[PDB]
């Protein structure tokens, strides 16, 4: 949680990266495929298949934001189990072992109609 | 005939080309980056 | 669901790109080739149990009421072409695309591996069947029963969030409902009636009791093109099933207060029944007799212990197929007399002969005729609630007797004559009339041969 | 005959499968319960970096010979 | 034309089943098991994975 | 948001004038110059939750 | 203030039947109080004597119905069979809701005094009977 | 000691009744000018006995923005008379 | 005038970053100063009497909102003498911010700041810019945080929805129709802040979102209701679609991302065995819905275009970053997974 004020500190070098070819990033940039076609139903066009230098650049934009926008995504919850795991680690007295008890010991309700 | 602006059509067809690249270069050193690191 | 819903979202933008009046045949084409495909990998073994594939299918393994569910859209088009050929394309491709985008959701409905998965789709709909009121209906009326069909769907089905959430960080997470193993029970005390009343209470809204039904002839009365959503709206109020996923489990050990919730619903059954034999509206006759034994599966859920779970399966699509022909039968003989009173339509069966075994075919299966998929469901809910208690026999014994009388009274207004007036009514029920009749008992009476498909677990 | 093994699979697919995709929830639902051990309840102490408040820094003090004998 | 409208729509179905496969590859975790499911010595349990 | 880009890059935009003991032009002090520092001193790294009791 | 609820929910339970609706008739005679002041400040000025705010019969309302609201309760407290329950708690509801229901006549307004209230009445000492806590922490 | 509470009692010239009526509006942007030195006052107390040495050049600063403040509220005060000739709070027509 | 409109319009967002930027009580001070400064001469630009008589309405009421806050700085400057932004060492300080600060984020007491000035302005285009103001105390709220009463942050906001949501169902102005509904989304973010202060910024960055593409929508001619009916069959039919989904997006219906919040912000409303505090706020944004339903029944079912008059000829405005609000407005309710692990 330290060196403040980054948008991805130092430190995400050893995360994986989120490498392509995923559904969130084909999903991404999808929403914008279909806004670039809103983008042309505004203004009267009226094509629906009109100039593609407008219904390209959408493409373009999500698919690059949202990947390097993914990158502290991963990150931040690698660094939520990362400071969860070593206070599990200190302080046992707080995180007992439970006994191993089978189904000899339960008598449970018991409720039948 | 055709009668665009012909000054920004190529612009949005040069701007991917440069983001593409910069992109794909950022990412496969980046794939290269976590073997290194890790 | 591997993909089921992969190729019904692909017959979206098949509409759209097609042709000028092309666009009925297009959709039609393809919708039936699901059928084989939804029956393909399914109604498989089959002894505890099939999970599917991951966190989005358990194959709706039990319990299958899905193959219904895709019959739909290419038994809609067929029948909503009779008033709606006066609009525009760019609105015949919207009302196309909405219906298919409501049985997208209804796929991963009732299926859904989860609860809290199930509820994010289990109020996916009713923003696509809400512009099927609004829009395309007839005169008003619409409007409030707009606002009727919500506020009490919605306002219920907030304390589930309260209630779905509060499971999924007390006892592990209910993201599997195999990892429902480790329950513990759920006792009697001051603040576990409401975790049970919550829970269940927004699934009364949909399936309704004999108090707030006030929604249902609302919706169904005043309805769209040819019971173009009403089909789709007696599904949906089956498609409320998802009190078999949960109260069989997760609090299993209340009873102590399911008896407001029978004799409310059991003596309810008996008069919502009875108040309908005054009906004038015909479309609001059919809108009662969907009140009434649909609630015979109210309580056949809230009693446990199967010999009713043979039955009460058996009772979801009984008037599945029923109940949506029925709406058939009244969304056709409305294009020749533009009334829905049922005082206007007399003069008939000698007009229209080939229909008179399409309007008796219907109604022998309210008196059920034992060898049905109906008198195989009600004779096992009579055969288990007996076991509760001997009297009630007597309350469902007269549910019996007053729907033999009911379901009479809409045939037998056709056999009179002389018509009085009635230039028109030339029409003698073409061959698309007769084709969307058909396909209905055609599954009805032919899944009475081996009916093992059609039960639960159980 | 010519059905089964032209379509789907038996008890050595759809058994143990799940066996697999319920050795994805046990080590899902037992993290939950210890997030909320965690998270929630801290408490007192403030250990971990989750409830770590801010109060001043001691780096910017002087330690001059300040002109009062008597500070 | 070649008409992509009809039947290649259609043809999505395999294109789906492409990416039903995909998830049970790597949903290979037991072959550990004492009911018939066995992968005991044999070539039968572990083909169709 | 606290953004606090002054952490970043090390301009002081105020900072100087915050506390009863910093700086002090002609070096004097205040009244209760040495509790301020006194103080300071026992709450640095501890995360003021457990500072207050 | 907090301390009226910890002379009220602390001491009486049932029984004391005249301490139990003399301190049960100040808060929701304070309460009063309030809705007077803003009936003659969100409402324009009335008459010489501020506030006499338009009809009246504001806080001759509000204390009327905490002075019954124990005396309801702690009569059929101990009268029946001696313990609090929310079923002997639900008395109050109604017959204290018919205050507004007798003043501003009924028909229409007083047994929906009757029946909202008594929803209202049971559930406040169903709230410590499973220990419920409306503004809580972790 | 008490040199605080007069004057925090002083600070008690807001009085919100008196914050923006009665009539003559004038009458009400007074005390809002004027509710400045309960705010100048009891800040110099405070800076001055104790001997901060630096937070002395806060005080300087503090009518600096409340004069030109007050200066521009004064300058809509023109308009509401430009348009009638009289302020008089009971003025309303844009109703909520 | 074209240049000057800009240094003023851009020393608006200069006056918030003061506030953003500060260590020091004093700076965060002049931050929101100088924004009451800078915006009475937007309220102006067309000179019509309303206008004069609007912003003196909004005037006087942030300059007691300002001048509270100058009196809970130097009660703990007599406390302690740290100006360091964080907990307030007084009760008797920290009582007065809140509730100081209730007034420009207009909370449901501090009531008529919100419907007296937006009703009226004769600039009705925008007026985007009252969500600067909805944005600098918020920024104030995150460090103070750890000290406050815990009663008077709920009392300010479970009256601010039960309020915000009654006072409308009486209206046809539809800038009053966004003027409340804009106190409702100001209550389910202060009823969380005490529990877990992130979660709260997520409410924030979507109420951004769906108000400002919400009045762009509205730059065509729109005034009242009645002229809401009278462009579906002139304007563009594609408007009155587009009209209907952000709506019922944000009203909260879980096919669209308006119920993004919700589902996520009671995740931490329970948690905290606080159950009868989100069952009321729940089901009572419930009637905040039938602003928006009886609205939509409006545009979408051809409500009487009568008064023929054609617009036979095309439209130039500028609709700026329009194409890409209603598609993160609406379908994003399956693309965030972690929106709240980026802003955290
Ligand atoms: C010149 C012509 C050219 C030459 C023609 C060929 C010569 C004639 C063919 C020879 C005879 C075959 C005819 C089949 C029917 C009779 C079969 C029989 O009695 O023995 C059962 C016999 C059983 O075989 P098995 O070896 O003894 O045991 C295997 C099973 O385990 C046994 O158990 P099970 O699993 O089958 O379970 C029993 C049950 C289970 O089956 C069902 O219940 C399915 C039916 C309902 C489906 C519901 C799900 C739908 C959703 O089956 C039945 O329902 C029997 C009812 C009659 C067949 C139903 C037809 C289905 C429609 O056959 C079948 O059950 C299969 C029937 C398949 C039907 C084929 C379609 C024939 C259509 C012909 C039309 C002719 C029209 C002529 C015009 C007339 C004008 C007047
Ligand atoms: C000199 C400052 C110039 C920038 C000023 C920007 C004007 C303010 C814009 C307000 C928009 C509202 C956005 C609020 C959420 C911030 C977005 C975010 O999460 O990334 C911040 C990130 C992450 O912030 P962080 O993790 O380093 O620490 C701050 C955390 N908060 C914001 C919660 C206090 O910061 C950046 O690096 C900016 C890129
Ligand atoms: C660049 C910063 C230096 C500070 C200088 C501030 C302005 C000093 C006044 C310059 C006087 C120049 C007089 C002769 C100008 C020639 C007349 C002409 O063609 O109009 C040009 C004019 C010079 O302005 P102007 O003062 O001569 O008259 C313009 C009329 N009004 C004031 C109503 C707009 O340029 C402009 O109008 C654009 C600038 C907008 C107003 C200036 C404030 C912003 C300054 C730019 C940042
Ligand atoms: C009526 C409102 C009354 C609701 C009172 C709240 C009940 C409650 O306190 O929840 C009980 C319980 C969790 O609460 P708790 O006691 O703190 O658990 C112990 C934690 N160790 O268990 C729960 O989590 C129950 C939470 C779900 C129930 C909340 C919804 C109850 C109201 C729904 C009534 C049915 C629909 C009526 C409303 C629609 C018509 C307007
Ligand atoms: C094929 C596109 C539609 C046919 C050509 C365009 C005809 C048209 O302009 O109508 C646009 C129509 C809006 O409807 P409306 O405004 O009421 O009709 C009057 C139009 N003057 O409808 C529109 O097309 C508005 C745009 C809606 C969003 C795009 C959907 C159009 C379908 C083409 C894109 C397909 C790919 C995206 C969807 C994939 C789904 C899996």
């Amino acid at each position: 949680g330290r060196a403040t004020f980054q948008f991805l500190p130092d430190e995400a070098r050893s995360l994986p990266p989120p490498k392509l070819t995923d559904p969130r990033l084909a999903f991404v940039g999808f929403l914008g495929y279909c806004s670039g076609l809103i983008d042309n139903a505004i203004r009267r066009r009226p094509v629906l298949l009109a100039g593609l230098h407008r219904q390209l650049l959408y493409i373009t934009s999500f698919v690059f934001v949202g990947y390097y926008l993914l990158k502290r995504q991963d990150y931040m919850y690698a660094v939520r189990d990362h400071d969860m795991f070593s206070y599990i680690k200190s302080h046992p007295e707080d995180f007992p072992e439970k006994d191993k008890k089978t189904y000899g010991e339960v008598f449970e309700e018991f409720h039948p109609v | 005939h055709g009668s665009p602006n012909w000054l920004k059509v190529g612009l949005t067809l040069g701007t991917s080309v440069f983001l593409w690249i910069y992109l794909i270069k950022q990412h496969n050193e980046d794939v290269l980056e976590y073997k290194r690191r890790n | 669901m591997l993909k089921y819903i992969i190729p019904t979202i692909m017959l979206m933008p098949l509409t759209w790109l097609s042709k000028n009046n092309m666009i009925w045949v297009n959709s039609t084409a393809h919708s039936l080739l699901i059928s084989f495909t939804s029956l393909l990998l399914m109604n498989q073994f089959g002894d505890n149990s099939l999970n599917f594939s991951l966190l989005f299918f358990s194959d709706s393994l039990s319990t299958p009421l899905l193959i219904l569910t895709m019959w739909l859209l290419p038994l809609m088009l067929m029948a909503s072409q009779h008033h709606l050929s006066k609009e525009n394309l760019t609105r015949k491709k919207l009302f196309i695309t909405m219906l298919i985008s409501l049985q997208l959701f209804l796929i991963m409905t009732f299926t859904a591996m989860e609860l809290i998965l199930f509820y994010i789709l289990f109020e996916a709909t009713l923003v696509p069947t809400l512009i099927i009121i609004t829009r395309w209906g007839n005169q008003t009326e619409r409007l409030n029963a707009g606002l009727y069909f919500l506020f009490y769907t919605l306002a219920g089905s907030l304390p589930l969030l309260v209630a779905l959430i509060y499971i999924q960080n007390t006892v592990g997470s209910l993201n599997f409902l195999m990892l429902q193993y480790w329950v513990q029970p759920v006792h009697n005390s001051w603040s576990n009636v409401f975790m049970w009343l919550a829970c269940m209470m927004a699934f009364m809204v949909k399936m309704p009791l004999y108090g707030l039904h006030l929604w249902l002839p609302k919706a169904h009365v005043e309805a769209p093109i040819a019971g173009s959503m009403v089909l789709a709206a007696v599904l949906l109020k089956l498609g409320g099933y998802g009190m078999l996923r949960i109260t069989l489990i997760l609090n299993p050990m209340t009873d102590f207060m399911a008896y407001p919730f029978i004799m409310l619903s059991l003596w309810g059954m008996i008069m919502t029944s009875s108040i309908c034999l005054r009906q004038t509206d015909l479309k609001s006759l059919i809108a009662y007799s969907s009140v009434s034994h649909m609630a015979l599966v109210i309580v056949a859920i809230l009693i446990q212990t199967p010999w009713s779970y043979m039955g009460a399966t058996a009772l979801m699509i009984a008037h599945g197929l029923t109940s949506s022909m029925l709406f058939c039968l009244a969304n056709s003989n409305y294009e020749r007399i533009h009334s829905r009173t049922m005082i206007l339509a007399r003069g008939l069966q000698t007009l229209l002969p080939l229909m008179a075994t399409w309007w008796l075919l219907a109604s022998l299966t309210n008196l059920a005729l034992p060898p049905t998929i109906n008198l195989i469901g009600e004779l096992f809910v009579v055969m288990s609630t007996f076991s509760w208690s001997n009297i009630t026999i007597i309350l469902m014994g007269v549910n019996m007797v007053i729907t033999a009388l009911y379901s009479l009274y809409m045939l037998i207004m056709t056999q009179r004559g002389k018509y009085t007036y009635h230039i028109n009514n030339i029409s003698p029920s073409f061959t698309r009339e007769n084709a969307l009749m058909s396909l209905h008992i055609l599954p009805l009476l032919l899944l009475t041969l081996n009916p093992k498909i059609i039960l639960g677990p159980l | 005959r010519w059905i089964a093994r032209t379509f789907f699979d038996g008890p050595e697919k759809n058994y143990e499968r799940t066996m697999a995709i319920l050795q994805i929830e046990a080590e899902k639902a037992e993290l939950r319960l210890k997030e909320l051990e965690v998270r929630r309840l801290m408490r007192a102490r403030g250990d971990g970096p989750w409830f770590h408040y801010p109060t001043i820094d001691k780096e910017l003090i002087d330690h001059s010979p300040k002109a009062t004998p008597d500070n | 034309r070649d008409h992509w409208v009809h039947v290649l729509v259609p043809m999505g179905f395999v294109f789906g089943y492409y990416l039903d496969r995909k998830n049970d590859e790597k949903l290979t975790a037991f072959r550990n098991k004492s009911l018939l499911y066995k992968r005991e010595l044999k070539p039968n349990e572990e083909v169709t994975w | 948001p606290f953004f606090d880009v002054q952490k970043r890059l090390g301009v002081d935009l105020d900072r100087w004038m915050t506390i009863q003991s910093a700086e002090q032009p002609h070096k004097i002090p205040s009244r209760c110059h040495a509790f301020e520092k006194e103080w300071i001193e026992c709450a640095h790294g501890i995360g003021s939750i457990r500072a207050e009791k | 203030a907090k301390t009226v609820l910890r002379q009220y929910w602390d001491i009486p339970e049932g029984t004391e039947c005249h301490r139990k609706t003399y301190a049960t008739t100040s808060i929701g005679g304070a309460a009063g109080l309030v809705v007077s002041a803003y009936s003659v400040a969100l409402k324009t000025p009335t008459s010489f004597l501020e506030g006499v705010a338009r009809t009246g019969r504001y806080t001759f309302t509000a204390a009327a119905i905490g002075a019954i609201f124990g005396l309801t309760s702690c009569i059929s407290a101990q009268v029946r069979e001696k313990p609090d329950d929310p079923l002997n708690y639900l008395i109050g509801g109604c017959a204290g809701g018919l205050i507004l229901g007798a003043r501003t006549r009924s028909y229409g307004i007083g047994a929906a005094a009757c029946a909202y209230m008594g929803l209202t009445a049971a559930l406040v000492k169903m709230g410590q009977l499973e220990g419920w806590q409306v503004f809580a922490e972790p | 000691s008490m040199v605080y509470m007069n004057i925090m009692m002083a600070f008690t010239v807001s009085l919100v009744g008196l914050l923006m009526y009665r009539s003559h509006l004038m009458s009400s942007l007074l005390c809002l000018e004027g509710m400045m030195l309960s705010l100048f006052v009891m800040a110099a107390l405070t800076i001055l006995n104790s001997h901060f040495t630096l937070a002395s050049m806060m005080p300087i600063i503090l009518l600096v923005f409340a004069a030109c403040e007050a200066a521009l509220g004064l300058s809509l005060l023109v308009m509401v008379s430009n348009t009638y000739g009289t302020d008089y709070v009971q003025n309303l027509n844009l109703l909520q | 005038n074209p240049i000057i409109f800009i240094i003023i319009l851009l020393t608006i967002m200069l006056g918030t970053i003061i506030v953003m930027i500060s260590s020091h009580w004093l700076l965060v001070w002049i931050g929101f100063e100088m924004n009451m400064l800078a915006i009475i001469p937007i309220m102006m630009k067309n000179h019509n009497p309303r206008a004069t008589e609007a912003s003196t309405k909004y005037f006087l009421t942030q300059s007691t909102a300002s001048m509270l806050l100058m009196m809970a700085v130097i009660i703990n400057l007599m406390f302690s003498g740290q100006w360091t932004v964080m907990k307030l060492f007084n009760p008797m300080a920290s009582m007065l911010m809140t509730m100081a600060l209730a007034m420009k984020l207009g909370m449901a007491p501090f009531h008529f700041w919100v419907p007296e000035v937006t009703q009226g302005i004769p600039l009705s285009s925008g007026l985007i810019l009252l969500t600067w103001q909805k944005l600098a105390p918020m920024s104030v709220l995150y460090q103070i945080f750890p000290s406050i009463n815990l009663n008077l942050i709920l009392t300010l906001s479970v009256l601010s929805i039960l309020i915000g949501g009654w006072g409308g169902l009486n209206q046809t102005q539809l800038r009053k129709i966004m003027a409340y509904s804009s106190i409702a989304h100001m209550g389910w973010m202060t009823a969380v802040l005490p529990y877990n202060p992130t979660m709260t910024l997520l409410n924030l960055i979507i109420y951004i979102i769906m108000t400002s593409t919400m009045f762009t929508m509205f730059m065509a001619n729109s005034t009242t209701t009645t002229l809401s009916l009278s462009h579906t069959w002139n304007k563009t039919p594609i408007m009155t679609v587009l009209i209907l989904a952000t709506l019922l997006s944000m009203g909260g219906l879980p096919p669209l991302s308006g119920f993004m919040p919700k589902w996520m912000i009671i995740q931490e409303m329970t948690k905290n065995n606080s159950i009868i505090l989100p069952t009321f706020m729940a089901i009572t944004a419930l009637l905040n819905l039938y602003f928006y339903m009886r609205l939509t029944y409006s545009t979408t079912l051809t409500m009487f275009p009568s008064t023929n008059n054609m617009k036979m000829k095309w439209q130039f405005p500028l609709m700026k970053k329009m194409t890409f609000l209603p598609t993160m407005v609406v379908l994003s309710t399956m693309m965030l997974p972690l929106t709240p692990m980026l802003s955290v």
